[PDB]
């Protein structure tokens, strides 16, 4: 499966894992935390 | 848009425009409380023109019906 | 060169060793072309100058008790009565600007665009001081460091002055009499926090 | 009150607003049993709504005539009257990452030049490169500086240009 | 025509600050403003465009007629 | 060479010999800071005064609160020290700050100075003969002259040994500063007092009982 | 040489041993480099002329009975009518601050930048001792161990004030009294916990 791994690693690929990844780790600190339109502390 | 979509209005972004209504301060505009220049009784450039131009000009700016120097935000 | 303004730096190369007043300090590169260098060179010497006599008027006031540098230009507004050791001036605010208008320009614009001479020897060395023998550049050191802690000293006057509103020994007494509350971290300008 | 402005604590347009918002959610809620799975998702809209407001007046945002916070963007004034987390914090909170991923793609480009055929490894990426540039530009603003000293983060008049 | 007063051709052409600062400076543009009618027009173009915005940001604020922030289409 | 991880592949710029031969190298360096040898010995230049600067403070604050829950003392916590002796202060802390950025920065750029380039100091006519003594050691982070009064750096050997224990009692002051920060951030108390919590009662007063490793 | 002040230790390479008050006291070697030795080895000198002429002044005013050396300049505050000898000064604050700073630069940079001598023959020396044949480094050795141990004694004078607040003889006559409960421990400043 290396030729698998290395079609996980294409361009769109990459970007469809890695905009889930910072959509979702967005997403569940806005959940934690919800409405940051300051900073406090 | 969003915010106003979602129903809150206090999650928007409201940037006040404090360089402009710092400059409308310097020109006499009492409303915004900087009292830098000539919305400031106790400065140099509010004294030495009293006679000379300034009362007219701070009578109009401070009327809120003409469009000297609208109010403004964000 | 009798310097170096931050010890261990280099020199700038556009600075020559020979010149009267020298460190290496230009931080800026903002005298490196000779044509520019030579002019600053001859406008520091005058800055100096006229900052020593400034310093020397502005601190001879308060010493003779005549109010201070600041309120000695008051009397062209609210009433009159210029003073100088006492004696009292019948002039007014335009005649005196009219003459120094006129009577300096005859002095500044035949200084200036006749050449541009910094050092010129004769009729201005009554006594006699700089005859480039032995002592030129002992004496021109001089007058440089003197000229420069006078231009500073003006600044502070400058500065003091629109912090405190007080005077330079009307500041000094304070220093001298609170020197930890009397500074310019005790105001609420100089120091914002 | 900075220009013209009130706190937001203070301000009652503010607090007549979030009484709009919670009249609308009850009478929203009104419809629905008292235990359904409407009516808990209607209550836990109300309570991110009072916890917004009161997370909202805590942190001194200014309000206006119309009640709503304000972002006094200027050093200064933020700084003075504490004011720095609406907009002087989040501007650098912003260029650490902005920088970072700045620095990020631009080492995986310059550690990517000099291989046989780049272009492969930039629709195919090495992603084991990747993630050791990626760990490694934590430090990006050191190495950064550490790179603009040397002369190493520009390229001089080896550039490409047309007929100047 | 009258011996004193300040001719186009020596003030442009000695405004050169040293030291890599703007290169040449302004040596050489009297051939090139006075020969070409495209740069005269750009320049006056460019200066009517922005005293026209002036006309106009100053006409609403600053009113100078009789009558006029009356008559809100005018 | 006695990594940090034993099974590490240490980053190859702590393994040159400008870098083995430098002290403390535990060979740890996983974000790779200071791949260009400067900013190596930059940072070096970073971690030495960090570590010294730590270790006088956390000093100044477990010394004389050992010597307060002990008795013969009464310094308060560090954390309200700057709340007392403002009182006991012949000046304000604006005028005493900036009397101390300027003594302290008269210090700090001749240091500045000296890393940028190697005994600039000690060309002649700067100080008043004193600028004699100032070129340092022949490697920077290390001055001694005036800073070496006991004279304990004429020796050559047992001088990595000098270096490696200040290096580590420098780092463990370092963590021990971040910690009086963040003990006194979770449990608000002070650090003798929270010694003593932790030895009253460890496997129940700790850090999994606070806000602060929540799930 | 004449001395090892920590026997069984090294002199210095840099330092000669014809030099008056020689003892190869250098451990910071912070006279390394001749020209620093050369400013040094004038500036001790001087340090120790004013520090005699100090202890000189500061031990003939309780001697003699006028107050310390610590209020003697105490009179610019909270009045004025400055003494010596009993002899009333009619003179305020500026004006002797104004004659100290003129009238003493006159000799100081008549003294100092026109040169580096640091023992100048001729009128310094009216009745004459110093031919500079044989009895020139003994003499130089006195003043310099008299210079010194008077700038140990005008450094204890200081300290001694900071820590009880007295005179020399104001507490030098209490360790005389008292001599195991008056001295620098029984305050609660240089000994910090016993
Ligand atoms: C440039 C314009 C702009 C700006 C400045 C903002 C600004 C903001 N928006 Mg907005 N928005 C915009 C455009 C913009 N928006 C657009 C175009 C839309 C329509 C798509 C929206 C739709 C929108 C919604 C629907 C919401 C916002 C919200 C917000 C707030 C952000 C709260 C948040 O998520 O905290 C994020 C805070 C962080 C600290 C995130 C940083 C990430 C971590 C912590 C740092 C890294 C740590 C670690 C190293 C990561 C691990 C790495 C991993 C590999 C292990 C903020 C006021 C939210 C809000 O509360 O409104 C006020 C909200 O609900 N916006
Ligand atoms: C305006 C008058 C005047 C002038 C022009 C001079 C000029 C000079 N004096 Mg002089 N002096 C004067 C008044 C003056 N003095 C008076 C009134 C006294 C008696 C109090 C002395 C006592 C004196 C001594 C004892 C010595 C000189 C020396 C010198 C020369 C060295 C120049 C220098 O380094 O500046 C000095 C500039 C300063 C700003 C002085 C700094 C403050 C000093 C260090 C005192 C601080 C003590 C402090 C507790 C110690 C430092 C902290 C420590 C605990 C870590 C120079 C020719 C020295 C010399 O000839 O060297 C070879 C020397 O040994 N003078
Ligand atoms: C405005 C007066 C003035 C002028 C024309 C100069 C001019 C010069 N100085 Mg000088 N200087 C001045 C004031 C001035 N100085 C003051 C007040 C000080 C004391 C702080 C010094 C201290 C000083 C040192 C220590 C040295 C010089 C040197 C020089 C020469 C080369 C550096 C250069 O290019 O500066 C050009 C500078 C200007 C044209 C002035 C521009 C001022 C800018 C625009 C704003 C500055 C604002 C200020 C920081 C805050 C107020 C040049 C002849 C070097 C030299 O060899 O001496 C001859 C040198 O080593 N200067
Ligand atoms: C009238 C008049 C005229 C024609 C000039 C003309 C000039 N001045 Mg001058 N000057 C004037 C009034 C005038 N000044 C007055 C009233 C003052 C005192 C406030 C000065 C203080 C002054 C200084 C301090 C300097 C000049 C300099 C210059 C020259 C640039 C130029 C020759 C500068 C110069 O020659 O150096 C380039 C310079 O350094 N002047
Ligand atoms: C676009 C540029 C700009 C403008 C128009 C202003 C405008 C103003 N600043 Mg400001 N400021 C700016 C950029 C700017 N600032 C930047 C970049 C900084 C540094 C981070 C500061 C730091 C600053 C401070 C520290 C202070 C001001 C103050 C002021 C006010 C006088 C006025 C509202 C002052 C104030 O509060 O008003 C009296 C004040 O104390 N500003
Ligand atoms: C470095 C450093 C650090 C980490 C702190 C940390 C702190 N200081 Mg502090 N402080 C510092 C340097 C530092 N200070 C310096 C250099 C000065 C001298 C100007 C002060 C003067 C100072 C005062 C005067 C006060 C603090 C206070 C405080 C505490 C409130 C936050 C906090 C523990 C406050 C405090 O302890 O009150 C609870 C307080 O009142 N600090
Ligand atoms: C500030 C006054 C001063 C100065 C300039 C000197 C200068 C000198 N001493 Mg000397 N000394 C002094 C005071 C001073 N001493 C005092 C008070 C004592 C008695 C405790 C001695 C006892 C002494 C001995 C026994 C010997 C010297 C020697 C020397 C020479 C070489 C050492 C050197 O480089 O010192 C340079 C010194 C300084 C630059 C002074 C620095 C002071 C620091 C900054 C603070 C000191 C803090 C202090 C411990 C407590 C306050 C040099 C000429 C040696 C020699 O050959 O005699 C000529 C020698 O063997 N000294
Ligand atoms: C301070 C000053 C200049 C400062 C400039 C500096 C330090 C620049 C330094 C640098 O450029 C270099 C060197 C190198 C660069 O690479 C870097 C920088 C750092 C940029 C000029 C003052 C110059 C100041 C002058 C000339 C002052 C003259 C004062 C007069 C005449 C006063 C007159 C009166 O006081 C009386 C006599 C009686 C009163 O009643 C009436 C009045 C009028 C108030
Ligand atoms: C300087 C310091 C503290 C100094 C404290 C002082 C002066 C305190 C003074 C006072 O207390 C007193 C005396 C009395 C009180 O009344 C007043 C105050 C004023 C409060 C702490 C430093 C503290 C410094 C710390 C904790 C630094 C930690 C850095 C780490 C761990 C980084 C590790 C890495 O960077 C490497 C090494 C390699 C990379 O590849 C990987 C990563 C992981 C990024
Ligand atoms: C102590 C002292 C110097 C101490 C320095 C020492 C030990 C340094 C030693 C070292 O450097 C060496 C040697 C070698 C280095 O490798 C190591 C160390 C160890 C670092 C100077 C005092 C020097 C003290 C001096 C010069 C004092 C002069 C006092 C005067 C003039 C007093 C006048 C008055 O008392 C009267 C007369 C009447 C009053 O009413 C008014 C006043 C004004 C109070
Ligand atoms: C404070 C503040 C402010 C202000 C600001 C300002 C005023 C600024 C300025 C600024 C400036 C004046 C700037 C300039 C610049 C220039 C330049 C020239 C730059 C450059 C840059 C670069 C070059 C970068 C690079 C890089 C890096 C390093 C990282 C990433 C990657 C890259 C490569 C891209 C405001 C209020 C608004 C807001 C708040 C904050």
């Amino acid at each position: 499966m290396k030729d698998f791994t290395t079609y996980l690693s294409t361009a769109p690929v990459i970007a469809t894992i890695w905009f889930t990844f910072t959509a979702g780790l967005l997403i569940e600190i806005n959940r934690y935390f919800p409405d940051p339109l300051v900073f406090s502390f | 848009d969003v915010m106003q979509a979602f129903g809150t209005p206090e999650k928007q972004i409201l940037i006040e425009p404090v360089f402009a209504q710092w400059i409308q301060a310097a020109h006499g505009k009492a409303l915004y409380g900087f009292d830098f220049l000539l919305s400031s009784k106790t400065s140099a450039a509010f004294a030495n023109g009293q006679s000379l131009w300034l009362p007219g000009w701070l009578d109009a700016i401070n009327n809120n019906q003409n469009s000297l120097f609208l109010t403004i935000g964000p | 060169k009798a310097g170096n303004w931050l010890p261990g730096s280099d020199a700038p190369a556009w600075l020559p060793d020979d010149l009267p007043g020298n460190y290496g300090f230009d931080p800026l590169s903002l005298g490196k072309e000779p044509a520019s260098l030579k002019r600053f060179t001859e406008s520091e010497v005058i800055h100096g100058r006229w900052a020593m006599l400034g310093v020397a008027g502005s601190l001879a006031v308060e010493l003779l008790g005549y109010g201070n540098w600041y309120d000695a230009p008051l009397w062209a507004v609210n009433g009159g009565k210029a003073t100088w050791f006492g004696i009292e001036v019948p002039f007014d605010l335009n005649a005196l600007l009219a003459f120094e208008f006129v009577a300096m320009a005859a002095a500044e614009g035949q200084r200036g665009d006749a050449g541009g001479v910094v050092y010129p020897g004769g009729a201005f060395d009554p006594l006699g001081f700089a005859k480039d023998s032995s002592k030129s550049g002992e004496l021109k050191l001089k007058e440089i460091k003197n000229g420069r802690l006078a231009m500073v000293a003006f600044l502070g006057f400058v500065a003091q002055h629109a912090a405190t509103g007080k005077g330079p020994i009307a500041a000094l007494g304070e220093h001298l009499a609170n020197p930890w509350g009397a500074n310019f971290a005790t105001n609420g300008i100089s120091v914002p926090f | 009150d900075i220009a013209g402005l009130t706190p937001c604590s203070e301000s009652k347009a503010y607090a007549k607003l979030e009484k709009k918002e919670l009249k609308t959610l009850e009478k929203r809620l009104k419809q629905y049993e008292a235990d359904s799975a409407p009516a808990v998702a209607l209550k836990a809209t109300m309570e991110r709504t009072k916890a917004r407001f009161a997370n909202y007046a805590k942190a001194g945002l200014l309000c206006g005539n119309d009640g709503l916070p304000h972002l006094i963007a200027d050093p200064g004034l933020a700084l003075k009257y504490g004011h720095a987390g609406e907009v002087f914090i989040p501007t650098f909170g912003f260029l650490y990452v902005a920088g970072y991923i700045g620095y990020v793609g631009r080492q995986y480009l310059i550690a990517v030049k000099g291989e046989a055929k780049p272009t492969d490894k930039e629709i195919i990426i090495d992603v084991p490169l990747a993630t050791k540039l990626a760990w490694q530009g934590a430090g990006w603003p050191l190495a950064a500086v550490q790179e603009l000293q040397r002369g190493t983060l520009l390229e001089k008049e080896e550039n490409i240009t047309v007929s100047p | 025509n009258f011996g004193i007063g300040h001719r186009m051709q020596a003030i442009l052409e000695a405004h050169t600050p040293p030291s890599g600062s703007l290169g040449a400076g302004h040596k050489g543009l009297f051939d090139t403003v006075n020969n070409s009618l495209h740069f005269q027009l750009g320049l006056a173009l460019a200066s009517v465009g922005t005293i026209t915005s002036l006309v106009a940001q100053h006409m609403y604020s600053l009113p100078p007629y009789a009558f006029q922030a009356i008559d809100f289409t005018t | 060479r006695q990594s940090w991880l034993p099974g590490s592949q240490i980053p190859a710029h702590l393994d040159t010999p400008a870098a083995q031969a430098l002290a403390g190298n535990f060979g740890f360096d996983p974000l790779g800071l200071g791949k260009d040898p400067v900013a190596l010995r930059w940072y070096q230049q970073a971690e030495l005064i960090h570590c010294r600067t730590a270790m006088a403070g956390v000093a100044g604050i477990l010394i004389p609160g050992l010597l307060t829950k002990a008795g013969a003392l009464n310094v308060p916590e560090w954390y309200d020290a700057g709340k007392v002796a403002i009182e006991n202060s012949f000046a304000p802390w604006g005028s005493l700050l900036a009397v101390q950025l300027f003594l302290c920065g008269f210090v700090e750029a001749k240091r500045w100075q000296d890393i940028r380039k190697p005994g600039s100091q000690g060309e002649p006519g700067s100080f008043l003969g004193f600028e004699a003594s100032l070129k340092g050691t022949s490697e920077l982070g290390y001055p001694g002259g005036p800073f070496d009064p006991l004279g304990l750096s004429k020796e050559a050997d047992k001088w990595a040994d000098w270096k490696l224990k200040e290096v580590k009692n420098g780092r463990l002051a370092m963590l021990a500063f971040l910690g009086f920060v963040a003990q006194k951030y979770a449990t608000g108390a002070g650090p003798v007092d929270n010694l003593a919590a932790h030895l009253k009662d460890p496997w129940h007063v700790n850090y999994a009982t606070n806000g602060v490793s929540l799930p």
